[PDB]
């Protein structure tokens, strides 16, 4: 049962991160204010 | 533009292990509402 | 006669440096409850700065612990030196921890035969800084899976500053798989451990002791049941 729980955790974690990245990209497209945010798969860069 | 980006955000995200976006549920509810409207009496071109 | 334990401590001052010696041991009728622990540390305060060297080693049936520390202490915020820990456990897995700190870099990692090698390195500088959190697979110590990474960069041109945060889903998934695979590894060692102690003392397994308890329960149940049946005949006869 421990191994099954960890398997499901990995599965949903992976299935979830891609949707999060897509939503983040769509949100970042909203604004172009002076502090510029660059989003990448598995990475985020912040310029201040 | 704001409504467009909000629609993009809604379309692009859903919970893991399900690939049906919430916009289909919204369209289903809109279809039900339109069916009720056409059922309703006192129809007007403004309803169309 | 059954139990003898000795705790010996001594603090000594020798001109320029202090020396701390600690000893502790126990003699027991129990085999796995006897040991000897020892530590030695020489402490020299040179014109206010401290130079520290200490060794702590433990001995026991189920493992032995060996730790080395060296370094110096300038002020309350500048310790430069190395710390190395090595564990030899027949009872469970072994481990080897290495900690390093220089004025411009901190590096440390732990090599576990079950998880692998988990380490983190901090390179610090005025105009840049980078934090690296990596997991090297147990099956591949030659590469580092970046669990996370931070990169601060203050631009020397203009007033801009960059923050770059990076992570690997691969590292997290591999570590999760290693952890879920490690469950039986701990379970078996602990099970054999408890059975080993049961053997050392009464010669029985945990399952053997469970079976003995069940058998004794059954025996006592019959002992009660026979008398419960007999009392009926006793009462009937006396009534007649």
């Amino acid at each position: 049962e421990s191994k099954r729980l960890i398997d499901l955790s990995i599965q949903n974690y992976h299935t979830f991160l891609i949707y999060i990245t897509e939503l983040l990209k769509k949100l970042q497209s909203t604004t172009v204010m002076n502090p510029y945010m660059k989003l990448a798969p598995g990475e985020l860069t912040i310029i201040l | 533009k704001s409504l467009h980006m909000y629609a993009n955000r809604l379309l692009d995200h859903r919970v893991p292990q399900t690939d049906m976006t919430f916009r289909h549920v919204g369209s289903k509810l809109i279809v039900a509402m339109s069916s009720w409207l056409q059922k309703a009496s006192g129809s007007l071109p403004y309803t169309q | 006669p059954v139990y003898n334990a000795t705790w010996s401590a001594s603090l000594k001052n020798k001109a320029d440096y202090v020396e701390t010696v600690l000893d502790s041991t126990c003699s027991s009728t129990v085999q796995f409850l006897e040991y000897e622990l020892n530590v030695l540390g020489t402490h020299k305060i040179e014109d206010g700065t401290l130079a520290s060297k200490t060794k702590g080693t433990f001995a026991h049936r189920d493992f032995s612990a060996e730790y080395e520390e060296d370094g110096k202490y300038e002020g309350l915020q500048e310790w430069e030196g190395k710390a190395h820990l090595n564990i030899k456990s027949p009872a469970f897995t072994d481990l080897h921890l290495r900690y390093q700190k220089d004025k411009k870099g901190i590096s440390t990692s732990a090599a576990s035969p079950a998880v692998g090698t988990v380490g983190m390195d901090m390179d610090e500088d005025d105009d840049f800084s980078k934090w690296n959190f990596y997991y090297s697979p147990q099956s591949s110590p030659d590469k580092k899976l970046t669990i996370f990474k931070t990169e601060l960069r203050v631009r020397e041109s203009d007033e801009e500053t960059q923050i770059k945060v990076n992570w690997e889903e691969e590292a997290a998934s591999g570590l999760l798989t290693s952890l879920k695979d490690n469950v039986p590894k701990a379970t078996g060692v602990l099970y054999d451990y408890v059975n080993k102690y049961h053997w050392e003392h009464t010669g029985l397994t945990l399952r053997e002791v469970s079976s003995k308890l069940r058998r004794n329960l059954q025996n006592n149940a019959e002992w009660v049941y026979q008398g419960a049946i007999r009392q009926i005949d006793d009462i009937d006869v006396r009534f007649q």
